[PDB]
């Protein structure tokens, strides 16, 4: 299996240095062209640099010239990318790519991509709190104020899925982002059963499960 | 750098029907464009290299095409699974320089919202906030107009409104609006309220609740 | 570097085929001697 493992990446203050890991295994790593690209969130993709196979020719971005660094271990077969005095305006997701055209065929391999955040705002967990339902009833389950991204909420571990609906987060006047995860169901299914939303949230390694039921 | 311009930003569509995308070169980068999709969460995607050659694996209904500075790609005919993002690249010239985005949706018949007003929690009370959700489930088209209303009166340029992706299988939207209040500017007010406009309603619809 | 009936994709950074380009309209300027 073709596998494009991205390790490191996470968040950063504006003027600070990190090294990015892209490890390749399935794939004649050693013999073919390596490239990073990033996109900012919810933005379009943007090119950083490509690398030739023994590393005898590196091609960076003018805007980010002299920001990153690009190097390859192919004894391990890896791609690292070592990134210089950063800005919240350089916050994106960051994929390591492969074209080639070996076989006939033009072919390409993106890897999972990590997340780097630029920013001077300290960590911060999300605060849970729950939205009340009222022939169908809606309750729901607010996450306000965190920082960075991203949280992953979920309604009762997962045995309930069907009509739920998880907005996008949105940066807030105070630059935190806050998010609502809302579920139908019956409205007869509330004195009945039991409705549960447990969050998760990575960067503070926090999570929560509140219940909601009305009053 | 050279510039990629890809119009529509969005087209609406349905499956079965054929698509036509769009790709403005600031410059002649001649018969050096290349094609991606990338979808929600996953990586981008290729689909074209040379103008007009696909990858493997890429399906005969994508068909890249263009030279020089007018570039296009055409969907013979849409699946469920090619509504997603659509960028374009050119690599004529260093650094390679990618297009804005012409993301697709998928058309489907009319479908009027079910609304939804949530009053602030008790417990967001104490710490300080007032936050008042009215939420807009199963709606299609994406057009939506969300207003609230203290007292008769329309609020403005306090209350931020996230949607969500079609649904696998509605192919239906989701809004959620956020009225954001401090506690005594909240609870200085009793009747609060969630006008939704959406042409699926014959009238806009409201609805209220006290404190 | 190609061949004479090859050109040389700098996305792919590899030769490739004429052939490929023969059923196009606009194939680089080296294929018009294969095509
Ligand atoms: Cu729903
Ligand atoms: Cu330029």
């Amino acid at each position: 299996e073709v596998q494009l493992v991205e390790s490191g990446g996470g968040l950063v203050q504006p003027g600070g240095s990190l090294r990015l890991s892209c490890a390749a295994s399935g794939f004649t790593f050693s013999r073919y062209w390596m490239s990073w690209v990033r996109q900012a969130p919810g933005k379009g993709l943007v090119w950083v640099g490509e690398i030739n196979p023994d590393s005898s020719t590196i091609n960076y971005a003018p805007s980010l010239k002299d920001k990153f660094t690009i190097s390859r271990d192919n004894a391990k077969n890896t791609l690292y990318l070592q990134m210089n005095s950063l800005r919240a305006e350089d916050t994106a997701v960051y994929y390591c790519a492969s074209l080639y055209y070996d076989y006939g065929d033009a072919m390409d391999y993106w890897g999972q991509g990590t997340l780097v955040t630029v920013s001077s705002a300290s960590t911060k967990g999300p605060s849970v709190f729950p939205l009340a339902p009222s022939g169908t009833a809606a309750l729901g389950c607010l996450v306000k104020d965190y920082f960075p991204e991203p949280v992953t909420v979920s309604w009762n571990s997962g045995a309930l899925t069907s009509g739920v609906h998880t907005f996008p987060a949105v940066l807030q006047s105070s630059g935190l982002y806050s998010l609502s995860s809302v579920v139908t169901v019956p409205s007869s299914s509330l004195g009945t059963q039991t409705y549960i939303c447990n969050v998760n949230h990575k960067p503070s390694n926090t999570k929560v499960d509140k219940r909601v039921e009305p009053a | 750098e050279i510039v990629m311009t890809q119009s529509p930003a969005t087209l609406s569509v349905s499956p079965g029907e054929r698509a036509t995308l769009s790709c403005k070169a600031s410059q002649s980068v001649d018969s050096n464009v290349a094609w991606y999709q990338q979808k929600p969460g996953q990586a981008p995607r290729a689909l074209i290299y040379s103008a007009s050659l696909r990858f493997s694996g890429i399906p005969a209904r994508f068909s890249g095409s263009g030279s020089g500075t007018e570039f296009t790609l055409t969907i013979s005919s849409l699946q469920s699974e090619d509504f997603a993002v659509y960028y374009c690249q050119q690599y004529n010239n260093y650094p390679l320089t990618f297009g804005a985005g012409t993301k697709l949706e998928l058309k489907r018949t009319v479908a009027a919202p079910s609304v939804f007003i949530f009053p602030p929690s008790d417990e967001q009370l104490k710490s300080g906030t007032a936050s008042v959700v009215c939420l807009l489930n199963n709606f299609y088209p994406r057009e939506a107009k969300v207003q609230w209303k203290v007292d008769n009166a329309l609020q403005s340029g306090n209350s931020q409104e996230s949607v969500t992706e079609q649904d696998s299988k509605d192919s239906t939207y989701s809004l959620s609006s956020t009225l954001t209040l401090s506690k005594a500017d909240y609870e200085k007010h009793k009747v609060y309220a969630c006008e939704v406009t959406h042409q699926g309603l014959s009238s806009p619809v409201t609805k209220s609740f006290n404190r | 570097q190609c061949s004479a009936n090859e050109y040389f994709d700098s996305l792919l950074h590899a030769c490739i085929p004429c052939q490929l380009r023969c059923s196009s309209a606009t194939p680089p300027a080296t294929c018009a001697a294969y095509c």
